[PDB]
Order: structure tokens, then sequence, then C-alpha cells
């Protein structure tokens, strides 16, 4: 039963420091290698760095954007392994995955003391690296003017931190619904949109509210989006 | 040694189930003993590792996933796609550099769909607020490309606009973008026409949406 579980991730200003820790279980820890991986918003992947196991020396290999600033470490003793983050900035900001790695599955001949081996992953989390503070969104509508099909939605605008959660009539249309993913502004705030198209000839028979929920500023929010009143 | 720069080629790569998948993967200099390898990453997972040294695959891996390749030069290729196979799939050296590949994602594949444009205005509360977001959505369309053009008063706008786009919809394998345009609202009582120009593969002709400043 092997198992990665990753802590320590959260929301810290830039210049600030963090250790992540990262538990293994189900796996001899002392004699696999061990990789911090992150993994920006919507970006690709990124090798953070390495340790070697004792038997290989211990020793460290760190990617150039994290060179100076990062620091690997392990305590075999309660099989953990530790991300030192110095000096952060707002590039920094990632899911951090730990891994045995491919050097650990490769140099172990496949699969396995005990009786096996597999390549593990952890689930992630999450570092936020922004001076920002918490702050509810505004919602607005966007309405339609129309043909057969109609488009209306909700802009939810300069909020932070992530997440919002957008449904639509208490959950109860599901159909046509497009979120699409947040972006981070400039002004370090998010926004995000949500949208559904709906036949033209149901927009004066049924309504249709947009439910927003902020939890990390207890904010809730439901705004009925309707065609603009052309008076 | 010094560090390799490793390119993933091609970008995307659209494909239909059951057809034969061939990623490439490039590099700068010769990876040391072939130390090439290929993982696969589906939306919200860690990655899954499928092949070790070039062309060694790991322990439950189908037999549909195959690697070869040398020195400069590397190729994953999957022999029948199902399902399940539709994701991202990276490639990292570790010989003398440990760096990952830019990666490559691999589509459904289905009819070409033109885009649905509309275009929203801001509300009148946001222009209380002292800010004008309008709204640019394109709709069930396929394939990925497409480009959205901001004209203001026929003036391209450049640098005030940010794009959204969703994964393929389970259901028609489509996709849809949102562009919204930042204004002030000095600057967006400035000007009358605002209008999105959507330029897509299954579109005849560039299709313009736009509408006038308080009408």
């Amino acid at each position: 039963e092997v198992q990665l579980v990753e802590s320590g991730g959260g929301l810290v200003k830039p210049g600030g420091s963090l250790r992540l820790s990262c538990a293994a279980s189900g796996f001899t820890f002392s004699n696999a290698w061990m990789s911090w991986v992150r993994q920006a918003p919507g970006k690709g992947l990124e090798w953070v760095g390495r340790i070697k196991s004792k038997t290989d020396g211990g020793t460290t290999d760190y990617a150039a954007p994290v060179k100076g600033r990062f620091t690997i470490s392990r305590d075999d003793s309660k099989n953990t392994l530790y991300l030192q983050m110095n000096s952060l900035k707002t590039e920094d900001t990632a899911v951090y995955y730990c891994t045995t790695g491919v050097e650990t599955y490769d140099f172990w001949s496949g699969y396995d003391y005990d009786y096996y081996f597999r390549d593990v992953w952890g689930k992630g989390t999450t570092v936020t690296v922004s001076s920002a503070s918490t702050k509810g969104p505004s919602v607005f509508p966007l309405a339609p003017s129309s043909g057969g099909t109609a488009a209306l939605g909700c802009l939810v605008k300069d909020y932070f931190p992530e997440p919002v959660t957008v449904s639509w009539n208490s959950g109860a249309l599901t159909s046509g619904v497009h979120t699409f993913p947040a972006v981070l502004q400039s002004s370090g705030l998010y926004s995000l949109s949500s949208v559904v198209t709906v036949p033209s000839s149901s927009l004066g028979t049924q309504t249709y509210i947009c439910n927003v929920n902020h939890k990390p500023s207890n904010t809730k929010v439901d705004k009925r989006v309707e065609p603009k009143s052309c008076d | 040694v010094h560090e390799i720069v490793l390119t993933q080629s091609p970008g995307t790569l659209s494909l239909s189930p059951g057809e034969r998948a061939t990623l490439s993967c490039r590099a700068s200099q010769s990876v040391s003993s072939s130390y090439l390898a290929w993982y696969q990453q589906k939306p919200g997972q860690a990655p899954r590792l499928l092949i070790y040294g070039a062309s060694s695959r790991a322990t439950g891996i189908p037999d549909r996933f195959s690697g070869s390749g040398s020195g400069t030069d590397f190729t994953l290729t999957i022999s029948r796609l199902e399902p399940e196979d539709f994701a991202v799939y990276y490639c990292q050296q570790y010989g003398s550099s440990f760096t990952f590949g830019p990666g490559t994602k691999v589509d459904i594949k289905r009819t070409v769909a033109a885009p649905s444009v509309f275009i929203f205005p801001p509300s009148d509360e946001q222009l209380k607020s002292g800010t004008a977001s309008v709204v640019c959505l394109l709709n069930n369309f396929y394939p990925r490309e497409a480009k959205v053009q901001w004209k203001v008063d026929n003036a391209l706008q450049s640098g005030n606009s940010q794009e959204s786009v969703t994964e393929q919809d389970s259901k028609d394998s489509t996709y849809s973008l949102s562009s919204t345009l930042t204004l002030s609202k000095a600057d967006y009582e400035k000007h009358k026409v605002y209008a999105c120009e959507v330029t897509h593969q299954g579109l005849s002709s560039p299709v313009t949406k736009s509408f006038n400043r308080g009408e």
C-alpha cells in the first residue's frame, strides 16, 4: 500500500518562507530517491528538485529557477521529505507533488526487501504566493439581447483567494452550463465567468439565478439574470 | 556537462478512438544512457509513469503503450486508444539534466463545429463601481484553435483582455472560450462601438459581434 501525503501548503506573502512535508508509507523510504515536482495553474509540469538515498550520498539537485532559494532535505527516522522554500516569488504559486520518480523506479530494477515496488505520487499540496488580502467577489450579469439559442451568464469578479463555486437555479440547471477557469488579474484578484445557453422561448417562462459561493470570505450571492430591459 | 533543453513536438494531436498515436520528444543534446521517461496526466490527478529508459514500460501499463528512440529523438506510441487514454503526455530526462517536456494534449476528434459568438456589455452596477468588462463568448466549437480580436471604434485592442477555455465537453467534445476586455469607466464612456471579431476554421469569414454603448 504505497502512499505519499503532502502537507504544509498555503498562502504566503512574497519574500516569506514555507516548509512542505511529505510523509511516506508502504515502501522502504530510506532506499528511495525523492523528488519535488511542481505545476503552476494551467501550465506544464516543472521538476523542482531531487535528493538521493543515504547509500548514494544523499546529495541534492535543484532546478535553475529555485536553485538558491529552495532546499530539499529528508528525515529517515519518520519517513519524511522536506522542501524548505525561502524568498518566495509570485511565480512559485503551484501544486507541489512529492514522488519516488523515474530514477527510483529505474534503479529498483522494475519492481522489488519486502515484496514489490511501484511508482508513487502524492495528492499534492497547493502553495499560493500573493500579497493580496481576502476579498469577496462582485457578481455582474451577462444579459442577452435574439434567435433560437440565447446565452446568459454571471461574471464573478475581484475575489481572493480561490476558489469560487457557481451553480444555476440552486443546482437544478446543468444542461448547457459552461463555467470557465478563473483568471488571475494583474491586480492580484481572480475573475471567473459562468455562462448558460437556453432556448429563447423560455426567457419569459423560466427564471435563471446563478448562485455564487466564496467561502474564504463567507460570501453567498444569488444573481438573477434576464435580458436587458430596453427601457 | 551542461544543461539540456527539451522540446516536445508537436503541441497538440487531434485523434479519435481506435487510432494510432505517435508523440515525439526532441532534445538539445544526447540524453545520457537513454534516460528518458514518459508520464501521462489527466486533469485533477497526479501524473502516471508510463515509460522509463526510452523503451521499458512499467508494471501494469497496458501493452498498447510503447516507447523508442535514443540520442536526441524519442517516441511514444499508442496502438489502439481507449476512452481513458485522452490526456496530456510529458517526457522527462534524467541523465545529466532533469527537465520535463512542454507537454502534448491528446483530445477527442469530431467534425468541425463553428463557435456561437455572443457579446455582453458591462452592467450598470459595474460601471457604478468604476470599471467596465465586456465579454465575448465563443460556444461549442471544434477544433481548439480560435482567434478573438477586440475592436473599440475600429481600434484594435491589445493587452487589456484575457481568455479562459473549458476542457472538452464530455457530451459533444466541443470547446468554449470566454474573452474579457477590461477598460476604465472613463475610457469606456469615450467610445461607442464595441466589437469582437472571431476567426475559426469552421467560418467562411471572420464573424464580428458588436454593440453600441448605451443602446
